[PDB]
């Protein structure tokens, strides 16, 4: 009994390649395309909810998930691999910030904190490494806003704009000719909109679209009111409505 | 933890992992000890294929494990700094407990236990080095040279070399030292230290390292300068 | 049992090399390249990083270059995140040593601690060895200026002038042309510049694929001034020096 | 123990250390050196807890000396003090605490200044001109406060030295058999033969 | 192959042992259905006895996982049996340390994060099984999520699950078309029990005796499964219609 | 507050001669002002012509008789069936008293 | 074939190759037969020797006054469970103030053995065991062998050849398991049993070992001259 | 493939090949069964006689658990040994808790959870038995009977080992003939038919009948062994009816 | 591979089996047992000239009354020897006497099988423990990795073992002096050597009750060398 797999499972080979990544590279390329784009006033990210029977309810099934009131992430890969991150990623915000400062932490250090869980899955025994890539899109007061992908490796970088999974080379070269450093939230959301129908095969609609921003406070979503310092979360996610709207003016 | 057995006996009785660990030795960079009458000198090679070398803070290849011992070795850089700090540990230890710095056997000894106990313990391969150990005993003047291998086995040397084309200068030194008479003053064993190191070096340039210990505490190394003196020296006595 | 699927990469070929390590390296190579040049009076740092797309936000990032205190840097080779998780190490060991002695660390004593981590994985623990190698640019007041690397490994040396990641063939050749000792802080920018330029794999070297750094004693006296150019001071130190 | 105390002057600094060895009513021993040499340029006198004193001395010793050995070379006299300090900071919220306290004066060669840190079992260090521990200080401190120069030479030390001892000889209930006196400056540590 | 051995990545980015569980999850040869009333959540399962030597009422795959919440099997019992009692003790244990019912949903992402954990982690097996969870939750009411060996879950309107799953499925998403709304509009739970045995004798083109099925239903602030006599009364109920 | 040790009385007595050696004890056990037993021996032999008793906490004087005696059991399996000298009784019992050094057995023991 | 790396791994048709194995290295060891009446039990042991200059390697263990066993194979596996029965037959006395019983000593030894048989990185022991003993239901003879089987027997032998004396033990059953109140009459008739088991050796006086316990006789071993008054 | 060499690996069919192999040394073994009855359940085994040398009555083979379980099993015995006394530390722990003896049903779960987490795992070997079992508890008799696998189910009657058809047949007609129950007393005698008829499947050997039974009448809940005169009986009723 | 604890199909343990042929390998090592005593003598074999063969220790004090020799892997004898050494001291501590030899050995020989997946490997190197006690006398003992020992009256273990051996059975009888002993250790060292036997290449030692266990001089076994020769052409 116990783990007597306390070796290593991704190991290098004589050409220098560590398989296993490459392998969880891979599974991320067979994954649905995902994306994210950063505007001067905030950040859009977005992907489709592919669902894999028309009786389950895709609602809920969020793979755009709330990590901090100014943080939201987004994947694309293996679903379940992306739930427990999303898990692990929001208490480390608690345990190795907030806990300690009273605030919490700012996008790289999140996204740092992620990268670091997900270098461990390809180096620690008896573990293969993450099978996801991550789309983490954030503001912080002394940064602003930001955007980083996270690949199974656990290496990051910080993005304009850009995305991952299935149809990204296509969506990449979509958004370079539409990409400027003057776009305002709501044109951000509207070339997100766009990128997106061209890797979206069947219905394109608020309820096969999964969409969130980081933007404005939202004193309406914070619960409470008598704390003037307190004015609530940047992240947003848009309702299945919202998105309907934006679809006629496309 | 990391339990597997990696050293372990083949159908022949060879422990393949301990004889590869040899092989990582004989790659190293040759080095070579010689007793004299009243001193021991510690030569070594260092490979010239590498310029642009910051010698000032690049790791010198003899080490103090105390003030009267030294430690010089051939096979892998980055194993005998773990070799050479626990042997350091155990220097200041045993002065600690025993009121007296070690014996040059003592400290031999203790690295060769460790050696050995790598080719016997679950989740480590052994050590790619081999050893020369060479200093004075506390109070005493008699000169003292061992050597130590991955295997754990140690032993006592007039003269001994190690590393690549170490089969050529042991060669060297079989005709040329004397048990009868060892060379009776420092100069004289410098000598045939740095001459045994010039059959197998190259130029005597930024090639040669040589370290002298003579008894209590009296350990120094020499310069480029003071080495090369030796090298013209013997080129030419040579053309005969 | 697991025995089965056990790679064992701690273990000796049968001539005698670490099979593990050696492909570590062959991994490194592949990796953009770093240099490091010391001079009299300061050193450089200079990488290029790998094939940059025009979407990649470039002020805001750091992916070759690391602070590991007020006096000593890494310019990295390799694995990002293999990287990350030794530079915390190092900038734990290093205030702690600050914290002991009240001392800034000196630069071997940090490397030869890393270094040592390296070793260890390669010797017990059947883990993958750190797919990095370093090149560490610090300075301390017993050798002042000082550049190393080190490697998989475990092992580190000296330098006067480096580089590692791809193309260190070529990249040392062109060092040990034109690197001269009494040379200057900015004439060791030119070097590494050109050195880069002619290494590459890019049709042509510009400011959104490089990062750069200099220590120098460049501020108030005797004391040492750490700098991680902006993107803007990459742009203007390529076209003083023309290569743009 | 008892009686430890040291000088800081020009150039070096002096270390007055008491020799009598008491345990119940009998004095055990009147010629005990109540120190230890930590580098060439670095001397550390002791007092406390019977066992504790010599052990932890022995200890921080050893630790130095690898230190020196690994390397090749000295630490500076602030550098060591700050080692010993935090070894008796950890060691105060121990199962059980080393009751040991020090002075380390040291040369400080990077300077050419010599140094004289006063550190107690909690771990409380201060560099000073003058020190000492236990009640020692009741009658030294005022006497030196009175006597003593900053610019004073190693001579003028050892009269104001002898200061110390005549009043301690003349006031302190008992008996400490006198002092041994070491002197730490450029060029290493010495000991005053005839006090 | 020795990635096709362990739960480690093969080049074309897949997971054999997860996949080869999904294989397994069809071994008993049993297909399993799940609907929603307005009240209510009715689940049924076939039941083969074919060694006459068994005890019939021994041999069940739902299970009553707390008072609340059914569970419904898909795979071998004896992992079958490993994954309700771990269920069970996760709901005990929820209910000690927060002071509510653990709902529906909740339970089966935790059972779908332990699942995820062994295609990860290498020296743990995945359970070859899918299991149905099934309850009237407080907040959304009545409630289907479903686990499967891979770590995915999802909730849904309706569900099947089996070998011959496809037709069963294909013909609930044909009856929703039609009604167009989220579930059984039936006020009775015995009539949406009689929906969903209807359904499946229609999908699956078998008739069925009271020892052919297994039926297990969730109220509000009760989960219970029917005796054969329950079932041979809402069989009788179906035929003279 | 529990206090683990009590005082049964007693008292023993030993005696050697040139080529014998008695051991005696009185039979009596008692706690406080009672009597447990008019009859209760903590005189034994132990073999390999051993006696030995170890008076003051019985409690503890069984538990340590009962150790002795499988002392001598496991040196004979031990060493070949080797008789254990009265001296080397004596070190071993040291070494049974004294690993109690710090909750000691609460006897005086002769053999 | 492939199925015989390791205790772990089940064969094909249903076979643990390493307990087989090990079962081997006992077929190589040295004869030792037992046998018992209603008031004593007896082993008789055939040791080796390495050459003529080594003494005969001991086959005979005592475990408690009231019991012990005879080894063929890997004798430091009989130490170690040897070893073991003699603390379970002591902590039973210091404990209980009882006689551990022959039978719950069988129960014992299979359960330790098993637990070598299905875990990684173990191995089977590689030695078979005759234990007797007398105790509160009298004479007792088991078999103890390393796949953890154990049998409570009138008679039986192991090791090289052991099927010559298990054969004549049949035959002679009526008659030794009626030899009570004699000793010397039950041994005789065990080292009869070991003569069938003899090839080209014969026994003699620091060749050949017995052991007896029973109804009034702790467990006693006999060597050298003792043994002479039976060849 | 290879899918066979390491426990606990879905082969692609989505099986365990070493649980399947471990079933192979199960089939391999001797001949056991359970009854249930009106009250109670009855448990009896083929003990093959390898030689004259064995000592009669004295290798006994069923096994208590508590005071109210029997155990009886084929296949490896030693890997029955550890499981019954696992079987014993799971009860005494119920007991120690609860205070009532565990529950038949119970006590199934406590050794097929075991059992089945030896199939997951490659660091352990699953148990060579099938494990028949059972007793009467609050509310009545239960049988069961225990995989390799972990799969365990409740029964009117079970059998295995190599005689495991020809019992199960003969159990069939039973179960059949008396739909309104069996007799403590009667079980017995069946039993013992049984294992005799069973026994023409491993009649290179002659054998040795063993027999017990816990009923709420005749035994007062308690699991005793059938010795004796009514030992005797089944053995007589038996060696009829093959005649 | 395959696991460090398995047996072979012929009942044996692959490691254990492995171990004894790197015995085969060693040096050679003699023991003879006579009731004036035990000795013990060994092949040094410097592999070159420039190696001090006063250095190598093949022969090695336990105790007073007990020493040992050894052949093979002579590294891992290192904490054989510390173990051994402990047992007889730690048993002199609880015991107030000395440790039998036979129960010294039987210490040494319970560390032999702790091995596997404890150590990693077996023990690479056989041992010759030679000792007295009041209880047996003058003893001589072969202790292998498999964790078994033989008493013997003689005994040789290494590259010269089976040659050697032959020859110690002819030999040896019951009414040897030390001397003679010591002189048939020589003589047999000889035969199986490879190079040509001398006071540097070769070394003897005894136990006796009287002066417990001596490690022989270079001078005392070079007379006992020309004794030898002058003895075998004289006849």
């Amino acid at each position: 009994m116990t783990d007597r797999y306390s070796f290593s499972l991704t190991t290098f080979s004589p050409s220098g390649k560590l398989g296993q990544i490459d392998y969880a590279l891979t599974a991320v390329k067979q994954g649905v395309t995902s994306l994210g784009i950063k505007a001067t006033n905030g950040v859009v990210i977005a992907t489709e909810k592919k669902s894999s029977s028309p009786l389950a309810m895709s609602e809920t099934l969020s793979k755009v998930s709330l990590l901090t009131p100014d943080i939201g992430a987004v994947y694309s890969g293996m679903g379940p691999d992306y739930r427990v991150l999303v898990d692990k990623s929001r208490k480390v915000a608690h345990t190795s910030y907030k806990r300690i400062y009273g605030e919490y932490p700012p996008t790289k250090l999140l996204v740092s904190e992620v990268a670091k869980i997900m270098q461990e899955a390809t180096q620690s025994g008896g573990v293969r490494p993450f099978g996801v890539s991550l789309l983490i899109a954030g503001h912080d007061e002394f940064n602003g806003f930001s955007l980083y992908q996270v690949d199974p490796s656990g290496s990051y970088f910080p993005w304009k704009a850009t995305a991952i999974g299935k149809g990204s080379v296509a969506a990449k070269t979509f958004l370079e000719k539409r990409w400027n450093d003057e776009l305002e939230l709501e044109d951000a959301i509207h070339i997100a909109l766009l990128t997106l129908k061209e890797s979206v095969e069947g219905e394109f609609n608020g309820d096969t679209i999964e969409l969130a921003i980081i933007g404005d406070e939202n004193p309406d979503l914070l619960g409470y009111t008598g704390i003037p310092t307190d004015k609530g979360p940047r992240f947003r996610k848009l309702t299945s409505q919202e998105i309907n709207d934006r679809l006629e003016a496309l | 933890g990391y339990d597997r057995a990696l050293s372990i006996f083949s159908p022949d009785g060879h422990i393949f992992q301990v004889e590869y660990a040899l092989e990582a030795v004989k790659r190293g960079t040759c080095a070579v000890g010689v007793k004299g009458k009243n001193c021991v000198v510690l030569g070594c090679e260092r490979r010239s294929t590498l310029k642009l070398q910051d010698t000032r803070i690049t790791p010198s290849k003899v080490s103090k494990i105390d003030s009267h011992v030294v430690l010089s070795f051939s096979g892998l850089n980055a194993d005998s700094r773990i070799l050479i700090e626990k042997a350091r540990v155990e220097a200041q230890s045993h002065r600690l407990t025993l009121e007296d710095p070690v014996t040059v056997e003592y400290l031999t000894r203790y690295v060769a236990g460790v050696q050995q106990r790598y080719t016997q313990s679950g989740g480590v391969r052994p050590f790619g080095v081999s050893t020369l150990i060479a200093g004075f005993d506390p109070r005493d003047d008699e000169p003292k040279l061992y050597q130590t291998e991955p295997s754990g086995i140690y032993s006592s040397w007039s003269a001994q070399t190690i590393g690549r084309n170490s089969k050529t200068v042991r060669e060297f030194l079989e005709k040329n030292y004397d048990r009868k008479e060892p060379p009776a003053t420092v100069e004289e064993c410098v000598k045939l230290t740095v001459r045994s190191l010039l059959e197998v070096v190259q130029t005597g340039a930024k090639n040669i390292e040589i370290t002298v210990v003579k008894p209590d505490s009296d350990i120094v190394a020499l310069s480029s300068e003071e080495i090369n003196q030796y090298v013209t020296q013997i080129e030419q006595e040579k053309q005969e | 049992g697991s025995r089965r699927y056990d790679s064992r990469t701690t273990i000796f070929s049968p001539e005698g090399r670490l099979y593990q390590v050696e492909y570590a390296l062959e991994s490194i190579s592949h990796a953009g390249t770093a240099i490091g040049i010391m001079a009299s009076d300061g050193i450089v740092l200079a990488a290029e990083r790998k094939v940059t797309s025009t979407l990649l936000e470039q002020d805001t990032s750091t992916e070759k270059l690391y602070k590991l205190n007020d006096k000593i840097a890494v310019a990295v080779a390799g694995l990002t995140a293999d990287a990350e998780i030794l530079i915390n190490t190092a900038r734990i060991h290093a205030q702690n040593y600050l914290k002991t002695y009240n001392e800034d660390i000196p630069v071997e004593i940090l490397v030869r601690r890393l270094s040592d981590i390296k070793q260890g994985y390669t010797q017990h623990g059947g883990l993958r060895p750190f797919g990095v190698s370093f090149i560490y640019a610090g300075y301390d007041d017993r050798y002042g200026y000082q550049l190393y690397t080190s490697n998989p490994s475990g092992n580190y040396t000296g330098w006067k002038a480096i580089s590692v990641g791809a193309n260190t063939s070529a990249a040392q050749t062109l060092l040990q042309m034109d690197y001269k000792d009494d040379m200057k802080v900015d004439d060791a920018i030119e070097l590494a510049l050109k050195t880069l330029s002619k290494t590459t794999d890019s049709s042509a070297l510009t400011y959104d694929r490089l990062e750069f750094a200099t220590i120098r004693k460049g501020a108030n006296d005797g004391e040492v001034y750490q700098k991680i150019f902006k993107p803007q001071e990459i742009k203007d130190i390529l076209v003083k020096t023309g290569i743009t | 123990m008892d009686i430890i105390l040291g000088i800081r002057v020009q150039d070096s600094v002096i270390l007055a250390s008491s020799k009598a060895v008491t345990r119940g009513i009998s004095v055990l021993k009147d010629s005990d050196d109540k120190t230890r040499q930590l580098s060439p340029h670095t001397l550390m006198s002791f007092a406390g807890e019977a066992g504790d004193t010599v052990q932890f001395a022995e200890y921080i010793q050893a630790n130095i000396q690898l230190y020196s050995i690994r390397e090749d070379y000295e630490l500076s006299p602030q550098a060591v003090s700050s080692f010993v300090r935090q070894e008796l900071a950890k060691s105060i919220r121990s199962r059980r605490p080393y009751q040991v306290n020090v002075l380390i004066g040291g040369y400080d060669k990077k300077k050419n200044k010599p140094e004289l840190y006063q550190i107690d079992y909690l771990g409380t260090k201060v560099e000073l001109p003058y020190g000492a521990h236990g009640y020692s200080g009741f009658y030294t401190f005022s006497l030196l406060d009175h006597h003593y120069r900053p610019d004073m030479t190693t001579e003028e030390g050892l009269d104001l030295l002898k200061l110390c001892v005549q009043e301690l000889e003349k006031r302190m209930p008992m008996d400490f058999k006198g002092v041994i006196v070491k002197i730490v400056d450029k060029d290493g540590i010495r000991q005053v033969d005839d006090f | 192959g020795y990635d096709r051995h362990i739960t480690i990545f093969s080049p074309e980015g897949r997971l054999y042992q997860v996949e080869y569980a999904f294989k397994a999850t069809n071994q008993t040869n049993i297909n399993s259905l799940a609907v929603r009333g307005k009240d209510c959540t009715v689940v049924i399962s076939q039941k083969k006895v074919p060694d006459k030597l068994l005890d019939p009422t021994t041999v069940s795959y739902i299970f009553c996982i707390s008072r609340t919440i059914g569970m419904v099997v898909n795979g071998p019992i004896p992992d079958a049996r490993n994954a309700a009692l771990r269920a069970k003790a996760e709901a005990a244990e929820f209910r000690y340390k927060y002071g509510y019912d653990m709902p529906c949903d909740v339970l089966a992402k935790r059972m779908a994060n332990l699942s995820q954990i062994y295609t990860q982690r290498a020296y743990m097996r995945p359970l070859g099984v899918i299991l149905t969870f099934v309850s009237v939750d407080e907040e959304l009411g009545p409630s289907i999520y479903k686990t499967d060996p891979a770590g995915y879950y999802v909730g849904y309107k309706a569900t099947a699950t089996g070998p011959k799953q496809q037709e069963i499925t294909t013909n609930l998403e044909n009856h929703f078309k039609k009604s167009k709304i989220d579930h059984i509009n039936e006020e009775s739970w015995e009539k949406v029990v009689e929906f969903a045995i209807t359904h499946m004798i229609d999908a699956l083109g078998t008739e069925f005796s009271k020892n052919d099925l297994e039926v297990g239903v969730a109220t509000k602030d009760k989960f219970f499964t029917l005796s054969a006599e329950n079932i041979e009364e809402r069989l009788v109920a179906i035929a003279e219609q | 507050q529990f206090n683990p040790y009590g005082d049964n009385g007693g008292t023993i007595l030993g005696i050697a001669g040139e080529d014998f050696a008695v051991l005696a004890g009185d039979t009596r056990n008692i706690t406080d002002y009672s009597i447990n037993s008019r009859y209760e021996p903590k005189v034994f032999d132990c073999g390999d012509n051993i006696v030995m008793s170890a008076n003051g906490f019985a409690a503890d004087g069984d538990a340590l008789v009962k150790r002795f005696k499988n002392s001598v059991k496991w040196y004979h399996f031990d060493h070949n069936d080797k008789k254990l000298s009265i001296n080397s009784a004596a070190r071993n019992i040291q070494h049974l008293l004294y690993g109690k050094r710090f909750f000691p057995y609460y006897v005086h023991t002769i053999i | 074939n492939n199925y015989d790396g390791d205790t772990v791994t089940f064969s094909p048709t249903g076979r643990l190759f390493q307990v087989e194995y090990a079962l081997e290295a006992i077929k190589q060891g040295s004869v030792t037969v037992g046998l018992r009446s209603n008031t004593h039990a007896v082993l008789v042991a055939l040791k080796r020797n390495a050459d003529e200059l080594s003494s005969y390697q001991k086959k005979i263990i005592k475990c408690d006054e009231h019991m012990g066993l005879s080894l063929a194979g890997l004798a430091p596996d009989a130490r170690v469970l040897s070893n073991y029965l003699r603390q379970q037959c002591n902590y039973s006395s210091l404990v209980f103030n009882r006689k551990l019983a022959v039978e719950r000593a069988g129960h014992l030894l299979c359960d330790k053995a098993q637990k070598n048989t299905q875990s990684y990185g173990g191995r089977p022991y590689g030695v078979g065991l005759l234990i007797i003993g007398y105790d509160k239901s009298g004479a007792h003879l088991l078999e103890f062998q390393p796949s953890g089987n154990v049998t409570e027997l009138y008679g039986t032998a192991i090791g090289a050849r052991s099927q010559g004396a298990k054969t004549y033990l049949e035959r002679t059953l009526d008659t030794f398991i009626k030899i009570d109140g004699n000793p010397d009459e039950l041994i005789k008739a065990g080292v009869e049993a070991i003569s069938q088991s003899l090839r080209d050796e014969s026994l003699t006086v620091d060749n050949l070992s017995i052991a007896i316990v029973g109804k009034d006789t702790p467990f006693t071993i006999y060597d050298g001259e003792a043994v002479a008054k039976y060849i | 493939t290879g899918y066979d060499l390491s426990n606990s690996v879905f082969s692609p069919d989505g099986r365990n090949f070493q649980v399947e192999y471990a079933v192979k040394a199960v089939e391999n073994g001797t001949t056991s069964i359970g009854i249930k009855c009106n009250d109670g359940v009855v448990f009896a085994v083929e003990k093959l006689i390898t030689s004259k040398l064995l000592v009669p009555q004295k290798n006994v083979k069923i096994q208590v658990v508590d005071r109210h379980i029997g155990c009886v099993y084929s296949g490896l015995i030693p890997d029955g040994r550890h499981l019954v006394n696992r079987g014993r530390e799971e009860a005494a722990s119920f007991k120690k808790l609860y205070k009532t003896p565990i529950p038949i049903p119970a006590f199934a779960d406590r050794l097929g959870q075991y059992v089945q987490a030896h199939t997951l795992y490659n660091s352990v070997r699953p148990f060579g038995v099938s494990t028949i079992f059972g007793g009467v508890d609050k509310n009545g008799a239960h049988l069961y009977m225990l995989e390799p696998s972990g799969s365990y189910w409740g029964y009117k009657g079970a059998a295995t080992g190599k005689g495991r058809q020809s019992a199960k047949a003969e159990l069939e007609k039973l179960v059949d003939h008396h739909p309104e129950g069996l007799s403590a007393r009667e079980a017995v005698k069946q039993a013992a038919k049984i294992i005799y008829l069973a026994h023409e499947d491993n009649k290179e050997k002659d054998f040795e009948l063993e027999i017990s039974w816990c009923s709420l009448s005749e035994t007062n809940g308690l699991h005793k062994f059938v010795k004796g005169d009514l030992l005797q009986e089944a053995i007589d009723f038996a060696q009829k009816e093959i005649n | 591979d395959r696991g460090v604890s398995t047996f072979s199909p012929e009942g044996r343990l692959f490691q254990v089996e492995y171990s004894l042929e790197a015995i085969k390998l060693g040096s050679t090592a003699i023991g003879i047992a006579t009731k004036e005593g035990v000795v013990l003598g060994v092949e040094k074999r410097a592999t070159s000239p420039l190696l001090e063969s006063d250095s190598i220790e093949k022969i090695v004090e336990i105790d007073r009354h007990i020493g040992c020799a050894m052949s093979g892997l002579t590294a891992d004898a290192r904490s054989m020897i510390e173990h051994a050494r402990t047992a007889a001291v730690t048993h002199n501590l609880y015991y107030d006497e000395d440790i039998n030899v036979e129960s010294l050995t039987q210490s040494v020989c319970d560390l032999a099988l702790r091995f596997g997946e404890l150590m990693s490997r077996p023990f690479g190197v056989a041992l010759l423990i030679a000792g007295h006690d009041a209880d047996d006398g003058y003893q001589l003992f072969h202790a292998e990795p498999s964790g078994t020992f033989y008493r013997y009256n003689a005994k040789a273990i290494g590259s010269g073992s089976e040659g050697a051996q032959a020859e110690l059975l002819n030999e040896w009888h019951s009414s040897l002096t030390l001397k003679e002993a010591e002189l048939l250790v020589l003589k047999i060292l000889k035969q199986v050597m490879e190079e040509k036997l001398d006071e540097n290449n070769a070394q003897l030692s005894c136990i006796t009750k009287q002066d417990g266990f001596k490690i022989y001089d270079n001078e005392k076994t070079a007379e006992l060398i020309k004794e030898l020769k002058e003895k075998e052409a004289a006849e």
